[PDB]
């Protein structure tokens, strides 16, 4: 098959840019590429056929260009509607071969998270469970990364994180971490701490809470 | 009547290219008319028959014209897994031209096709192809309603049914009022005959070069058939439009098909869904009743009126012997929701192997009597054999049966003169309409001007 | 118009066949290909294969030779993508795709049809209040929903009343069942003085659970 | 009494003949005023005209050759009667009429020359091989009607360009069979094989080494082969005093003029030989099929009488062609051609069953009409052809040739001819409008008007000029 090596994996640019994507083959597919969109929870639409030809009802802030294995779609300008996913395809072979994507985030000053750490509940552990949350809100770039310790010792086993998309009104991006132990082994310790690593500080944002003790 | 025969203007292409083959008035978007001429042995860059067009100003001195560029080169895509190509060698660019609105279309009926996928292919064959020009802009666009992508195996596992590899679309071509290009393609679905038609719009905002195989998705073909009447009857040799079912909202076409049954022939009209309202099954067998149609109301009644060229028809003369001569039949349209009749009149020719209705050319009103007329070819006619172009005259029954006037060919022996023919356009704005006649023999192009009558 | 309006999402067994259709709407499905196509968050967009519904020929990637099944009816004027033998890796969207004008493009797609495959059954949810440990200006809630199947699920605060400043995320599956949860900031005069309440809604076992948030 | 040769009251010698064929006139001096000169005959030896004096010319018609029918055709260099008499001298005076007679015999033992066109496209492979002794069978059955036998060979698919032939891959150029698991020839116009000779073994030989090619289109190419068979006197071999037997054998549909137009092929068939020493047809494409009247006019000028031995599937098409085409026969072929023996045997006897007659070159003013003596000495009026004859049948005709008053040029000559015969009846025909005293007469008479009027046949007639 053809490898569709498409880069970059996203970029974070600002409305009125001119960006860039680009897409590699494994072989010469001789102009046989098509560019697609994918709007936030949305189905596809079609922007380039045959590496130049702009599908009907597409704005010319789009265009596409290059030859042999090497294509690059561009967006002169951008609008707030193209904030949104792209692929390459080609079909010079079957079978038809995709790219990885390509996110369009939007740029804005970076900003550090607001840690929130709390204990499990009080019907959840009556059950049998114990779950703590972590939550870290509101905070730019995406990359983050979240360490849970038990008594002071990572605990990397039973961990369910979830993310939320750029938010629409600060561009900033959340989290959620949860740990889930069993009710015996949640007692079997005490401290119990979310670390949390951002560009915005060289030293890991920390909240903890000692179980029995408040 | 009333057209010059002693002031000619000549147009003239290159030797053996046959300039002349076919041709049509064109008016630009000023209203300025000039004359577009095929040649469809052009030699192309590789020193090759390929075809060309020509788009001649009009001068009362005639002379050389200028070339409507076409592409003439060779295509080749590898996409899907299979490689597509064009052979533009002896295409035969320009074996049928007509004009609308800006726009010229220009076709090449022996083009050839075929598709290859690793030891498969579909066959190199001749699918044909015509290319579309707005001279003024620049613009240019192709439509080839008959490649496909099938390997050669499938056709024949499936009894060769669809199959419209030999179509040599734009062997026949007609544009409607409304813009709807329609082409004849006499070797459709294995030599029964197609048609295909297309908006000229549609044509344009649908093409982009180097695909090689696209959609016009408001295109519609006519339908493959088991009846072994249409099998290798040639429907679609000869095409025209017209107005048959009294509804002025829809364009009905006039097909001919010159060996339909076992060489009989016969013309049908038809509505814009390829549904058949009319049949005319010709009179003799190999008479060729059908290799050409028109399409005017010549009895001055508002309906449009047929007539149909029947080039090798044996008339019946002395001791049981027959003479080739030719023959033309005209239809003229019943009042209302009726079928059309038997011939109203029956128009024969006089000089042997003369071929007398090889075309057939509507002249609007030339005399200006209130009736239209019609100019009919006998390309091999006249006491010399050289070719004539006979005019007949319209009347309240319909056509005189005698010729008002008598065209004699001014070029060598074997110029064809009269092959192709096109009237009832006003080329010098004197307020009469005027008549080119193709020489693709001598490959030139005759002018005839209609004066006032005398 | 072209438009591309494919069956409804379908939930189903691993072992089980599921198959899914694609109506053209505006046009002859005859005229072109239809590909059909699997999207997966992290393997990305994969392509099945593709049919040309005028004659019922057929095209398949390797990789799914044996699962996908292609076929179309031009009575309907639908195509249909047939699945066997589910597994959890045939959880994904699926898109049926043609091209605008060349042959062998990739323009016009359906809106998606998503699958899931799943032996858990109508699981309903337990809601958790999440109050903080015993001091800002700013002060921070939350609401866990664990355990239930099949999504998906509509958490409110004070039922719409609260609704800036407030962060739910995406439902993530742990093992055979879904979990999601949902935070809330304010300012520290509002709580505890105001009473502020987790709306939890799952309509597949028709459940409306509502736990208020109570200091520690 | 007052006949219309006096009633009408003529001027001179040849103003009396022309009245009617029953006038005659007196040249003598010793005749009296008021008696006539222009009378019946009979009347002017009744008035003392002098019997050398008298001008009446009768209407005649006296044999000049007349050789007696033959009985064998065979021998001879081409010595063979078949008609008779042969030359005839006719004399007619004004608005007379005079009848003549000629026979017509069906001469046994008469040569014969059947040339073999064969359709060999692919559906033809089966056929060749039931004719590999055909050659030698048919010698066995011919000769109990001719011991003057040649025959020949030719063969034809379709015009070797697309779109009839397969063009692509290479491969299929030079084996059209290939994406069968055969092979086949390449592609083929027409191609004579063997010209006329007795040697049959040669026919068997021949087709033996025989094979067949393959092309796209159901219609096949053979008027092309009809016609080349035809103009190609030398290369085929027809003999001068032969019955010429052109078989023509298909089992399908065939092209006609203007199909060449979906080859590109424009250009009308010119009716000339195009095929060389390669013994193919070097026209085959760059020259249009030929058209029925084309086939027709060749056909009667070369004296070949072609015969349509076609399958069940296309007996009522070539049927409804031979009505187009006088002359031709048409016989049912089986689906291998192994009844093509019995079916040439039986166009001969058709062949050979008719006597048509035919003029040629008959003046303006000359009539004729015919009674015709066929089978047994029945007449049937108005009629020239006899039909259901048999070989050493013979037959008889009764013309008459009335002429419309005198021409200009007093001496013409037609034929009478059997379609398809060689012999013919030579008509010279003299127009005996004067009056042998016309040519001695007196210019500028003394007797005439104080000369101003010329002397002849005992009147005198005003000179030159007046
Ligand atoms: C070779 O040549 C023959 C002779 O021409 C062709 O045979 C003729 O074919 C035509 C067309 O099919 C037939 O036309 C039909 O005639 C019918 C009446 O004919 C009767 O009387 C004749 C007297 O000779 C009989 O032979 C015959 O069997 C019938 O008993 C009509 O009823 C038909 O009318 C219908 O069709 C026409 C269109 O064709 C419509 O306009 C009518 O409204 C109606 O629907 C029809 O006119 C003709 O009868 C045939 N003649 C003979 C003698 O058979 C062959 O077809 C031709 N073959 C080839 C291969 O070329
Ligand atoms: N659209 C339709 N209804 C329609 C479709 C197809 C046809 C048609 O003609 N098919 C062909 C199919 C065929 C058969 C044998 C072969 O090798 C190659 C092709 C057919 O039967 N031939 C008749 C015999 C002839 O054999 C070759 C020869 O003689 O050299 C070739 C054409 C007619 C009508
Ligand atoms: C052909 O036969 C007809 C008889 O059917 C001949 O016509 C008759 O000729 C005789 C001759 O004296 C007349 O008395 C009759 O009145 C004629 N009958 C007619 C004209 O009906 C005719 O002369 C014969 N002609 C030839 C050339 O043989
Ligand atoms: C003319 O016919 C008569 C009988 O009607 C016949 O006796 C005579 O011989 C014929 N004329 C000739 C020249 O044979
Ligand atoms: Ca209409
Ligand atoms: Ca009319
Ligand atoms: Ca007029
Ligand atoms: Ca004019
Ligand atoms: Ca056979
Ligand atoms: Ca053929
Ligand atoms: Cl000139
Ligand atoms: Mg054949």
């Amino acid at each position: 098959d053809i490898l569709m090596t498409q880069s970059p994996s996203s970029m974070s640019v600002s409305l009125g840019d001119t960006v860039s994507i680009t897409c590699h083959a494994s072989q010469g597919i001789s102009s046989n590429i098509g560019w697609l969109q994918q709007k936030p929870g949305k189905s596809f639409m079609g922007l380039i056929y045959y590496g130049t030809n702009l599908v009907d009802g597409v704005p010319s802030r789009f265009s596409g260009s290059g030859s042999g294995a090497d294509y690059s779609l561009t967006i002169s300008s951008l609008d707030s509607e193209d904030f949104a996913d792209y692929y390459c395809v080609q079909y010079a072979q079957l079978p038809y071969t995709f790219g990885g994507g390509t996110k369009l985030e939007i740029k804005r000053a970076d900003a550090a998270p607001t840690v929130s750490i709390f204990p499990p509940s009080s019907e959840q552990l009556t059950s049998g469970g114990a779950s703590v949350v972590c939550f870290l809100n509101n905070f730019y770039p995406k990359d983050i990364n979240v360490k849970w310790k038990i008594d002071g010792s990572e605990r990397q086993n039973g961990v369910l994180n979830s993310w939320t998309d750029q938010d629409s009104k600060d561009s900033t991006y959340s989290m959620s971490s949860t740990l889930t132990l069993t009710k015996d082994e949640y007692e079997r310790h005490n401290s119990y701490t979310c670390e949390a690593t951002h560009k915005t500080s060289t030293s890991p944002i920390v909240k903890s809470f000692n179980r029995n003790e408040c | 009547l009333n057209l010059d025969p002693v002031q000619l203007t000549f147009y003239a292409g290159p030797n053996g290219s046959q300039f002349g083959f076919s041709l049509d008035f064109h008016k630009d978007s000023h209203g300025r008319v000039a004359i577009v001429v095929g040649a469809p042995r052009t030699l192309g860059p590789s020193q090759e028959e390929t075809g060309g067009v020509f788009l001649c100003p009009w001068r009362a001195e005639g002379g050389q014209c200028p070339s409507l560029l076409f592409d003439l080169r060779d295509e080749t895509r590898n996409v899907g897994s299979q490689t597509l190509q064009t052979f533009k060698a002896r295409q035969g660019l320009g074996a049928s031209v007509v004009s609308w609105s800006d726009v010229i279309v220009a076709c090449a009926p022996w083009q050839h096709w075929n598709v290859l996928e690793k030891t498969e292919e579909a066959e190199k064959t001749p699918v044909g192809s015509c290319f579309l020009a707005q001279p003024e802009s620049g613009r240019r666009a192709e439509y080839s309603p008959c490649r496909g992508n099938t390997l050669s195996r499938i056709y024949v596992e499936n009894d060769f049914s669809w199959d419209k590899r030999y179509c040599e679309a734009g062997f026949s071509s007609v544009v409607t009022q409304a813009g709807e290009l329609v082409l004849g393609a006499p070797g459709g679905y294995y030599f029964l005959g197609l048609l295909a038609q297309a908006p000229v719009a549609d044509i344009f905002s649908s093409y982009r070069p180097g695909i090689l195989l696209w959609h016009v998705s408001s295109q519609s073909l006519s339908f493959d058939s088991s009846n072994p009447e249409y099998f290798d009857g040639y429907w679609g040799y000869s095409v025209a439009v017209g107005e048959f079912d009294g509804d002025l909202n829809t364009t009905e076409y006039v097909v001919g098909a010159p060996t339909w049954s076992w060489t009989l022939g016969a013309v049908e009209i038809l509505d814009s869904y390829y549904q058949r309202l009319h049949r005319l099954r010709g009179e003799q067998m190999a008479s060729y009743f059908g290799h050409s149609v028109a399409v005017t109301d010549v009895n001055g009644d508002g309906r449009h009126d047929l007539l149909v060229g029947a080039p090798l028809y044996m008339e019946s003369r002395a001791d049981r012997k027959l003479a080739e001569v030719g023959r033309v039949y005209l239809f003229l349209q019943p009042r209302g929701p009726h079928a059309l009749g038997a011939p109203s009149l029956l128009l024969t020719g006089t000089q042997l192997y003369g071929r007398f209705g090889s075309a057939i050319a509507p002249l609007g009103d030339l005399d200006r009597d209130g009736y239209n007329d019609i100019a009919v070819a006998a390309p091999y006619g006249g006491p010399s054999g050289r070719g004539q172009v006979l005019v007949f005259l319209g009347q309240s029954e319909g056509l005189r049966s005698r010729p008002s006037q008598v065209l004699d060919s001014p070029f060598p022996t074997g110029s064809a003169f009269g092959f192709s023919l096109r009237g009832a356009v006003d080329i010098d704005d004197n307020g009469y309409p005027d008549l080119i006649v193709g020489a693709y023999g001598a490959n030139q192009v005759a002018v005839y001007r209609a004066q006032p009558v005398v | 118009e072209v438009q591309l309006q494919q069956s409804g999402a379908e939930l189903v067994k691993p072992g089980a066949s599921v198959k899914l259709s694609c109506t053209a709407s505006g046009f002859n499905i005859k005229d072109t290909y239809v590909h059909w196509v699997k999207q997966r968050p992290e393997q990305g967009l994969e392509w099945i294969g593709r049919i040309d519904p005028a004659n019922g020929y057929t095209k398949y990637d390797p990789k799914f030779q044996g699962k996908a099944t292609i076929t179309a009816d031009t009575s309907s004027n639908t195509a249909y993508l047939q699945l066997s033998s589910l597994t959890s890796e045939d959880t994904a969207v699926y898109y049926c795709v043609r091209p605008l004008y060349d042959y062998y493009a990739m323009d016009y797609w359906g809106q998606g049809t998503s699958v899931t495959v799943s032996s858990a059954k109508t699981t309903a949810p337990s809601v958790y209040p999440l109050a903080p440990v015993c001091t800002g200006s700013s002060v921070t809630l939350g609401c866990l929903v664990k355990g239930y199947f099949p999504e998906p699920v509509t958490l409110t605060w004070n039922s719409g009343s609260l609704s800036s400043g407030v962060h739910t995320f995406p439902a993530v599956l742990q093992s055979d069942l879904y979990t999601l949860s949902s935070s809330v900031t304010v300012t520290s005069s509002t709580w505890p003085s105001q009473s502020i309440t987790c709306n939890v809604a799952h309509p597949a076992s028709s459940t409306k659970v509502d736990k208020k948030i109570e200091p520690r | 009494g007052p006949n219309i040769c006096t009633t009408r009251g003529v001027s001179s010698c040849q103003q009396c003949l022309a009245v009617s064929p029953m006038c005659a006139w007196c040249s003598d001096e010793a005749l009296p005023l008021g008696s006539p000169r222009c009378d019946l005959k009979e009347n002017l030896l009744k008035d003392n005209c002098a019997p050398e004096s008298i001008e009446f010319p009768v209407s005649e018609a006296r044999v000049l050759e007349d050789r007696p029918l033959s009985d064998k055709g065979s021998g001879d260099s081409s010595q063979v009667t078949q008609v008779s008499p042969q030359r005839i001298a006719l004399r007619l005076r004004p608005d007379d009429s005079k009848n003549f007679s000629i026979q017509v015999r069906q001469v046994e033992d008469y040569p014969v020359d059947i040339y073999y066109l064969m359709d060999l496209s692919y559906s033809m492979k089966d056929d060749l091989w039931s004719i590999q002794n055909l050659g030698t069978k048919l010698a066995t059955q011919m000769r109990k009607l001719t011991s003057n036998l040649r025959i020949g060979f030719g063969a034809f698919v379709d015009k070797p360009v697309s779109p009839y032939m397969y063009i692509s891959p290479p491969e299929a150029l030079e084996n059209p069979c290939y994406d069968m698991k055969t092979t086949c020839l390449p592609m083929f116009g027409y191609k004579h094989v063997l010209t006329l000779t007795d040697q049959v073994t040669r026919f068997n030989e021949e087709v033996k080494k025989q094979s067949v090619s393959r092309n796209r289109d159901a219609p096949e190419g053979g008027f092309d082969a009809i016609m080349q068979a035809t103009v190609c006197d030398e290369k085929i071999g027809w003999r001068n005093d032969a019955s010429h037997l052109l078989v023509f054998t298909t089992d399908a549909k065939t092209h006609i003029a203007l199909d060449g137009r979906l080859a590109g092929i424009v250009q009308p068939n010119d009716g000339q030989c195009h095929v060389g020493s390669d013994n193919h047809y070097s026209a085959s494409t760059t020259m249009d099929y030929p058209s029925l009247g084309l086939m027709t006019e060749k056909l009667s000028q070369k004296n070949i009488n072609l015969i349509f031995a076609v399958t069940e599937n296309v007996v009522n098409l070539y049927q409804n062609y031979s009505e187009l085409i006088p002359g031709t026969t048409v016989g049912v072929l089986s689906m291998d051609s192994s009844n093509v023996l019995q079916l040439i045997v039986d166009a001969y006897g058709k062949i050979r069953s008719k006597v048509e007659l035919e003029v040629r070159d008959l003046p303006e003013e000359l009539s004729l009409s015919f009674n015709a003596t066929c089978l047994n000495n029945e007449v049937i009026p108005g009629l020239k052809s006899c039909m259901g004859l048999k070989i050493g049948d013979t037959v008889s005709f009764s013309i008459e040739a009335k002429v419309r008053g005198c021409p200009q040029e007093k001496e013409k000559s037609f034929t009478i001819k059997p379609v398809g015969f060689k012999d013919s009846l030579i008509v010279q025909v003299t127009f005996d409008c004067d009056c042998a005293c016309q040519a001695q007469a007196e210019p500028n008479s003394h007797r005439c008007n104080n000369g101003n009027g010329t002397f002849e046949c005992g009147v005198c007639r005003c000179g030159p000029g007046w």
